[PDB]
């Protein structure tokens, strides 16, 4: 799992991979780890699937119970810290990343990184998964902030692409939803139409020399790739 | 007979005397005042003293329940307690949370309906009290009163105690548009005292407490000397 969500100005770029996989085999290769809690929040969800599917419905039913008696919109700092009190308790007994992003008239765009020690840090952008650790010396070199709105989806789904290359947990789909004062807008680019991969990486396709032929001298030549020669 | 003993007795025409027996309890208390002056909300009462020997800040009926919102009793004094200690609690639940300071639609809201729940049950006696709920939230500055039915009903002024009808045509005048609340605490403590008689009591002072944009969008109590003298 790769998850992360940066905010532009005016709204945040929540982006996901799509691969829920038991230790091992892919059980699923189109999972939606972007997860409505409201119309203009949503969380982004990593670590035990069923741990996570259960906060995020508890946290949504609450949300929208307060809704409706207060009457108005719901910050997202609200929602930020139904996932604290819930991942704080319960911290011992599940396995929860979550990164909260979403857009209120009041705050514009905000993001909220929640680990699994079920602490609350509000950032620019954030990462989650085991795929993120691939991407923090990506975003320290090729992030610079305050891009456009079309700039931060072509950027998201170029740094999903990189981390799920590397990393075998993480792969499938690449999901994507931009969330701001306009309709929420979402995207899912495949596999064979993604921007980055390593078989087609131009600097892979040399394979490395190390089945030498039996030779008489040490000038390394290649590859053996028929019996003959 | 036996059909106002209980708040759970419908009357033979549908009324609860138990709670308009209550409601005689605020008509028979000191006055209370209030306003809303577009960039906040003032609230003045007059306490009346009992004996001369009062400390200055007994009997306060303006409690703070949050830092934007503040509850102002008119009725008996220690029924009022149990709502400003619940309002109290109702405002530090979505501080906690929901981690935003609670509306003032939405603590009003909460106020009629734990005094509405005392009212449905025999074991129960209604409040003697009227709750004026003056707030200052992201929904600009609110003006309430729940009765002790747990009715509650926004207002731009209110006159509430014993003579809450003479004080209600001196609020008419007002403008509530264009007033402000550098004037309205010399207007509504003159409110107070030409609608009070010495007769009856000869201790008799007035408290007065806004929240506006000039406070810091804090619900305080006057500087002593802002208030007029007489
Ligand atoms: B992602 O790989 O972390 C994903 C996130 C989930 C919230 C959709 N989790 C899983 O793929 C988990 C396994 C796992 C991998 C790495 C770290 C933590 C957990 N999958 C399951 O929990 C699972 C396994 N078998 C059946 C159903 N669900």
């Amino acid at each position: 799992t790769t998850i992360l969500a940066v905010s532009y100005n005016g709204g945040v770029v929540l982006a996901a991979d799509s691969r829920t996989s038991s230790g091992t085999y892919v059980v699923n290769r189109a999972s939606n780890k972007l997860t409505k809690l409201t119309k203009k929040i949503y969380c982004c969800r990593s670590g035990s699937a069923a741990d996570t599917q259960a906060l995020a419905e508890r946290v949504s039913n609450y949300l929208g119970s307060y809704q409706t008696d207060i009457g108005a919109g719901v910050n997202v700092a609200t929602a930020a810290n139904l996932f604290q009190k819930m991942c704080y308790m319960n911290r011992w007994n599940i396995s929860a990343g979550i990164i909260v992003a979403g857009y209120d008239p009041i705050n514009g765009g905000s993001v909220y990184s929640i680990p699994s020690g079920g602490s609350c840090v509000k950032l620019d952008y954030a990462l989650g998964g085991s795929g993120s650790i691939f991407l923090y010396s990506f975003f320290d070199a090729n992030y610079k902030p305050g891009m456009s709105k079309s700039e931060c989806v072509a950027f998201c789904q170029r740094a999903v692409a990189h981390a799920y290359s590397r990393d075998g947990s993480s792969g499938g789909l690449i999901r994507t939803i931009t969330l701001d004062a306009d309709e929420p807008e979402d995207q899912t680019i495949p596999w064979n139409r993604s921007p980055y991969c390593m078989e087609k990486d131009p600097k892979y396709v040399t394979q490395a020399t190390q089945n030498q032929p039996f030779s008489s001298s040490a000038k390394i030549t290649g590859n053996r790739m028929s019996s003959t020669g | 007979s036996g059909h106002d003993q209980s708040t759970d007795v419908f009357s033979a025409e549908g009324r609860v005397f138990q709670v308009e027996y209550a409601g005689k309890a605020v008509d028979n208390s000191s006055t209370a005042v209030a306003a809303c002056c577009k960039d906040g909300v003032v609230v003045a009462v007059e306490k009346v003293h009992t004996s001369r020997m009062l400390e200055k800040g007994s009997n306060n009926r303006i409690h703070a329940v949050d830092r934007q919102a503040g509850i102002c009793i008119c009725g008996l004094l220690p029924d009022g307690r149990a709502i400003v200690s619940r309002a109290r609690q109702e405002a530090e639940n979505s501080r906690d949370i929901f981690a935003t300071p609670i509306r003032g639609s939405v603590l009003a809201n909460r106020v009629g309906e734990f005094m509405h729940a005392y009212t449905t049950h025999f074991a129960y006696r209604p409040f003697g009290c009227s709750a004026i709920i003056a707030s200052y939230a992201d929904d600009g500055p609110q003006l309430f009163v729940s009765d002790p039915s747990g009715t509650v009903a926004g207002y731009y002024g209110v006159a509430l105690g014993k003579a809450k009808t003479v004080a209600k045509s001196e609020l008419e005048k007002l403008d509530f548009s264009s007033l402000t609340c550098d004037e309205a605490v010399g207007k509504l403590a003159s409110i107070l005292h030409e609608v009070h008689d010495k007769q009856k009591d000869k201790l008799y002072e007035v408290e007065v407490a806004w929240v506006c944009d000039k406070s810091d969008r804090k619900f305080v109590h006057v500087p002593a000397d802002m208030v007029p003298a007489e």
